[PDB]
């Protein structure tokens, strides 16, 4: 999952001195600073709040693919906190399945993989950004 | 190493980061209560690094080549250490992860490795010009960065977009299949003498290879075996 | 069977075939053809309508000046607004114009090179001891 | 030399080579969407010429030849358009382009000649306010992308003042863009001499319905107001290239003062650890 | 009298970095830098010429009201030379009710504006 969140980290930090200008520019430029954005908002964290692997892993699959594009920049922190709630409280499973094939060499496998876009699919329409 | 040089062996002496070499012997000095020196390394810095670095040398019956790495303190050539070390070198490789992103094997940029015995007289007239000739295409293709990426290709003049075009085909054929990366990318392994690659890129520069789509250089020992294989 | 051009200071407007024009020329609306005789005429605010197998669109230009001869045919519209766009306002065109232009083609490029200009000019003597 | 207001010096100047980075790149995009406009703006004037060509032709009649047609003798007074970036840091483009309109006002006073000029863009207006000689007419603010009503602002009182005998001649100077690189200023009358674009090699009689003097009295300004509408937009190109350059060098001489400001400091950390070290070392003994 | 002196002359040291090559900013920055210029150019002094309080007091006075707008600056230093002058020579008195009531609580007493103003006009008027 991380090497898509290391990727275009590096994209934004090589374009960061647009931050100010992020609306003036390409339609391509655009969208990968957006991008960096979110995923930077998405990395802060508060304190004595440790996140388990296994939503990281979702967390990181959900920003990393196109999902948060539609969230705004200043409410990433809030998305993340109430999703993470609704797969404690409503998607137990998703987040057992995940945990229990952590390791296996092809992880994004179509069991997982259509379990969490489901889960994240319905968590986007209950809620609203 | 001394043993097989003097049966009469070549040696290659692989030091990892003689900059500890340099600062071990600087906390040797202070612990013997010698007057610091310049940075705080040790007053003997110099014959320290004459008593070690002068016995790789190449003698009538064997030779100790050497391939030692080194970190700059900070990021200062200018450092005693760097500086000292930099007085007993004959070459300098600076591999690069941006060649490695693009997934060249050695990841050497050739505009900042240099070399001594890099001159007409030692290896020949034909090694040094197309030696030169690669430096300034490769040098050609850094300038246009910003022209290629700040406007596009299309701002390119004449005789400037073949120069880019072909820094693309010299950039991807430095790479090369080792015998030992046989396991990471399975390609079989190949020794291109220097004689070969000196012929190989002058036949890039000024002929064959243009036709040829880059992409296709891509790991590739002489100039014939890219030819012949990957021109079927 | 004519080379139409309606062409404007701003853009192009059409370049394609015609079968026929309705020019509004000052004395009097006059009709292009094929093979039309030299003209070359002033135009005023009015309709101008262009015949494409039988579908008249109202151009509407608001005056400009025309040249005719048998190979071609220019419409040099100082002015022209199309009154065939419907996409105007509702999407795009003169809704472009109002939000897509005009509010980020300068302003927003307005004010954001202004902002720059401040930060150099405040960096360029904040290092000013130098 | 203290080693740490070189390291505020080397993050100062590191920003500044940054946002000019920015600038140069949104410069690069303004000066590609300028070039775009111009191109599409060519076809307007490119057929406009040749209705210029013919019509020229046609009148000879120096009586019937009114209006925008009168080359009157006995010059007194001419107008001159200047066009100018709106902002800064467009490099050597504004000087080039006010020096010519300076030898260009002294050239026309050494004539006896009274001259006008109206300024298009806030550099040239407040450069020929501070030298004493008000502009009649200024059109400031204007768009990157400016559409032609902006220009008629100044166009008309140009044509106004030519017809009522206050100007006998105008010119019109502007930033052409020769090249991405160089972009120098150009002299052009607004009085069509023979409208030189192809002579006269287009021989067709046309019918003047309006009339003769109607037809001319309606293009010839049209034909005047896009000429300056294709000056200005040129000048807009060659102003967005200019700064585009400008902003390159810019940061290339903030990365060269970056190496020269790494390399003192540098050498001053050394001397602060060299001085650290004797001070202790003497101290110790 | 000072007191408005350093309040206007520290908002200058901030906002001379566009004074020094911005011809396009704000009127209200233009006219605290062109008000800083007058204050920091007051402050030029020559060696070996002391000015006693009560001078000080009353050049001060009249630089912080706006007194001292019209006058260019290079020959702000010959108008205050020329206003010592013009109050050693023409009014003393002035001076003298400065110096005996510069202790009090409420430096501007209305006996004490006046004398002071009526002699900064009259030597407007005089020169210049």
């Amino acid at each position: 999952v991380a090497g898509k969140l290391k990727g275009e980290l590096a994209q934004f930090r090589d374009l960061a001195a647009f931050a100010q200008f992020a609306s003036d520019l390409d339609a391509t430029t655009k969208a990968q600073i957006e991008r960096g954005q979110r995923l930077q908002e998405l990395l802060k964290q508060p304190q004595y709040q440790p996140l388990p692997v296994e939503d990281q892993v979702a967390v990181l699959y959900a920003a990393t693919n196109n999902y948060l594009d539609d969230v705004p920049v200043p409410l990433i922190t809030k998305w993340r906190d109430d999703f993470l709630a609704f797969l404690r409280t409503a998607h137990p499973e998703v987040r057992k399945l995940i945990y229990d094939n952590r390791l296996d060499r092809k992880f994004p496998t179509p069991e997982v993989k259509e379990a969490l876009e489901a889960a994240i699919k319905e968590f986007k329409a209950t809620s609203n950004y | 190493a001394e043993y097989f040089r003097d049966e009469g062996r070549d040696i290659l002496l692989f030091i990892d980061n003689i900059f500890r070499f340099v600062q071990a012997g600087s906390e040797v000095s202070s612990l013997l209560g010698r007057m610091p020196s310049q940075v705080g390394y040790q007053p003997t810095l110099g014959t320290e690094m004459g008593e070690l670095q002068e016995r790789i040398t190449s003698t009538k019956r064997g030779s100790i080549t050497s391939m030692q790495a080194v970190y700059v303190p900070a990021d200062d050539y200018t450092d005693p250490a760097p500086a000292t070390v930099f007085s007993h070198l004959d070459a300098t490789i600076s591999l690069e992860r941006s060649i490695a992103e693009r997934a060249i094997f050695p990841a050497v940029d050739p505009l900042a490795s240099t070399s001594r015995i890099l001159d007409p007289n030692i290896v020949g007239e034909e090694h040094y010009r197309v030696a030169q000739e690669v430096k300034r295409v490769l040098q050609r293709y850094k300038d246009l960065k910003d022209i290629i990426a700040i406007l596009g290709m299309e701002e390119l003049s004449d005789e400037d977009k073949l120069t880019v075009q072909r820094a693309r085909k010299i950039e991807l054929f430095f790479s090369q299949p080792f015998t030992v990366a046989q396991q990471f990318t399975g390609r079989p392994g190949k020794y291109v003498p220097v004689k070969k690659t000196v012929e190989s890129f002058a036949r890039l520069l000024n002929g064959e290879g243009d036709h040829i789509p880059e992409s296709f250089f891509y790991m590739q020992g002489d100039f014939d075996d890219v030819l012949a294989a990957y021109e079927a | 069977p004519i080379h139409l051009e309606i062409v404007t200071a701003e853009r192009v407007i059409l370049s394609d075939d015609v079968d026929m024009i309705s020019a509004p020329t000052k004395d009097g609306r006059v009709g292009i053809l094929p093979r039309h005789a030299p003209l070359m005429t002033i135009l005023e605010p009015g309709e101008l309508d262009i015949i494409k197998n039988g579908e008249r669109t109202p151009f509407a230009v608001s005056g400009g000046f025309m040249e005719v001869l048998p190979h071609r045919v220019t419409i040099l519209a100082d002015t022209v607004e199309r009154a065939d766009e419907i996409d105007e306002a509702r999407a795009e065109q003169a809704r472009a114009e109002a939000e897509a232009r005009r509010r980020e083609a300068q302003s927003e490029r307005d004010m954001a090179l202004a902002e720059a200009k401040l930060r150099k000019e405040m960096v360029r003597l904040r290092v000013a001891q130098l | 030399p203290s080693s740490r207001e070189i390291k505020r010096r080397i993050r100062s100047v590191k920003n500044v080579a940054q946002i000019t980075r920015a600038m140069e790149m949104v410069s690069a995009s303004k000066m590609r969407r300028a070039q775009r406009n111009v191109l599409a703006t060519r076809p307007y004037a490119d057929r406009m010429r040749e209705v210029m060509a013919n019509l020229t032709a046609r009148v000879v009649g120096a009586a019937r030849r009114g209006t925008l047609l009168e080359k009157r003798e006995t010059v007194k007074s001419v107008a001159l358009l200047v066009v100018t970036p709106d902002r800064g840091l467009c490099g050597s483009l504004v000087a080039n382009v006010l020096r010519r309109a300076g030898r260009f006002i002294t050239e026309q006073r050494a004539m006896g000649r009274t001259v006008d000029v109206y300024t298009f863009g806030r550099k040239g207006r407040d450069f020929f306010l501070r030298t004493g000689f008000a502009p009649a007419g200024e059109a400031t603010r204007l768009g990157d992308a400016p559409k032609l009503e902006a220009i008629l602002g100044v166009a008309i009182s140009a044509i106004n003042g030519f017809q009522s005998g206050k100007y006998d001649e105008l010119y019109i100077i502007y930033s052409e863009f020769i090249n991405t690189l160089v972009q120098r200023p150009a002299i052009k009358q607004l009085l069509p001499v023979e409208s030189p674009d192809i002579s006269t090699t287009t021989n067709v009689d046309y019918t003047y319905e309006p009339g003769e003097e109607e037809v001319l009295n309606s293009i010839l300004p049209r034909y005047v107001e896009t000429q300056i509408y294709q000056a200005v937009l040129e000048s807009i190109a060659s102003e967005h290239s200019a700064r585009m350059v400008a902003m390159r060098n810019a940061t290339n001489n903030a990365k060269d003062l970056v190496r020269d400001l790494t390399l003192s400091f540098n050498k001053a950390r050394q001397a602060a650890i060299t001085k650290e070290v004797s001070e202790i070392a003497s101290g110790a003994a």
